[PDB]
């Protein structure tokens, strides 16, 4: 009874997160460690003629993007743990996230290192054009 | 290829929004097309579900630089033989909002302890993981009577993790400067670790220089055994499954085959440190 949510590739990841103290700093030494990224995300057909925000209720992917489900991008919700807010709510899961295509390979990780610029609502680095 | 690891078990006969999906898997199959999902605007999120998420299959397999690695090998495990608490679970199975994982219901170790809990689950909601109360059923066999009174004794899962980290500290802080689980047939038993045990770096007690196995959430400091008073999470443990010793058959039928004294998880829990000891030293 009950359907699957996850593949094999993902077992070793999700286990040590989500047992982990620090869920964060654990994917981030798994990853510097050799591990291979989290996969099996909700990556969006979309027709890269969007804003190019980072966060958004629907796909805004550029041309030089890809526009995820948000839920998917977010490690607390994949190891399905305490998000480390006061109010313990979400940020991604309900939005669609917009990762640089060279990034693309490790959404999870690429929201767990980055900020969103609360002016323009770009990825700072990626490209938040205001200094 | 997919696992039961995280396996939603709603009775929802529908997918996620491509929003609210933790993976490709779980968004429902009116958005998927060419390998992808697409947003399919006027189609809105889901703003009440409750769906619960089953724990049963962890893989402690991760080999990441400073973190030590939860299960042993049986040379290891002999060398703390100090540290050995056989525990065992008797679980309940989850009903009505959900069906298809198991949830804690007795959790019992080989000082004799046997402590209940209240069915309790991971429930994913539109905002979070919801760790909470679940509707729950005893195994409908004859064997395991003894869990139906044991549906209404349940501890809340905050004071039952408290009780293990008294227990443990209890137990060993004479004996041992860490713990060593002796498991058979681990699934469960690992699924319910995930309610009271915490993982990292090795760290230092707070009060002294021995190794922390012990965490606090409340505080969000670390104790060794003597000085955990008030501590919350078992950390960095130690484990080792007997079953994977090359057995054959049920766990009571090996170990009277060496032990004729012992005769209910505290019960499987005692059996279990005692086959380990029996296998491990002699011959
Ligand atoms: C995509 N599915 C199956 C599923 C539902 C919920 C979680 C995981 C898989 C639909 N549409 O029922
Ligand atoms: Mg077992
Ligand atoms: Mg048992
Ligand atoms: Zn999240
Ligand atoms: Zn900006
Ligand atoms: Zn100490
Ligand atoms: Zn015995």
């Amino acid at each position: 009874a009950g359907n699957a949510t996850e593949v094999p590739a993902n077992s070793t990841v999700l286990s040590f997160c989500a047992f982990a103290v620090d869920a964060a700093k654990a994917y981030k030494d798994y990853l510097a460690s050799g591990g291979q990224p989290i996969t099996n995300c909700v990556k969006m057909l979309c027709t890269h003629t969007g804003t190019g925000q980072a966060i958004t209720v629907t796909p805004e992917a550029n041309m030089d993007q890809e526009s995820f489900g948000g839920a998917s991008c977010c490690l607390y919700c994949r190891c399905h743990i305490d998000h480390p807010n006061p109010k313990g709510f979400c940020d991604l899961k309900g939005k669609y996230v917009q990762i640089p295509t060279t990034c693309a390979n490790d959404p999870v990780g690429f929201t767990l290192k980055n900020t969103v610029c609360t002016v323009c609502g770009m990825w700072k680095g990626y490209g938040c054009s205001c200094d | 290829n997919v696992t039961g690891l995280f396996k939603d078990c709603s009775k929802v006969i529908t997918g996620l929004h491509p929003t609210q999906a933790p993976t490709h898997l779980s968004v429902d199959t009116k958005f998927k097309t060419e390998g992808l999902c697409v947003d399919i605007p006027g189609i809105p999120k889901d703003m009440t579900y409750r769906r619960l998420i089953s724990m049963m299959g962890f893989k402690m397999n991760y080999q990441v630089n400073g973190y030590p690695n939860m299960f042993i090998t049986r040379e290891e495990a002999i060398r703390h033989v100090r540290a050995w608490i056989g525990f065992d679970v008797e679980g309940c199975h989850a009903t009505r909002e959900a069906v298809g994982t198991n949830l804690p219901l007795q959790l019992g170790f080989s000082t004799g302890v046997n402590l209940v809990a209240v069915p309790t689950g991971y429930v994913d909601t539109p905002n979070n993981t919801d760790f909470s109360r679940v509707s729950a059923k005893p195994p409908p066999g004859d064997q395991f009577k003894h869990l139906i009174p044991l549906m209404y004794k349940g501890l809340p899962w905050n004071v039952v993790r408290i009780k293990i980290v008294q227990m443990l500290s209890d137990t060993l802080k004479n004996l041992s400067d860490r713990v060593v689980f002796v498991l058979w047939a681990h699934g469960f038993e690992l699924t319910s670790m995930k309610y009271f045990v915490k993982i990292g770096p090795e760290r230092t007690c707070c009060l002294c220089d021995r190794r922390a196995t012990c965490f606090s959430t409340a505080s969000d400091t670390y104790a060794c055994w003597h000085h955990s008073i008030g501590f919350d999470y078992v950390y960095n443990p130690f484990m080792i499954d007997v079953q994977q010793w090359g057995f054959t058959g049920n766990l009571q039928s090996n170990h009277d085959l060496y032990c004729q004294v012992h005769g209910v998880a505290s019960c499987d829990a005692i059996m279990t440190r005692c086959l380990a000891v029996h296998e491990c030293f002699v011959k």
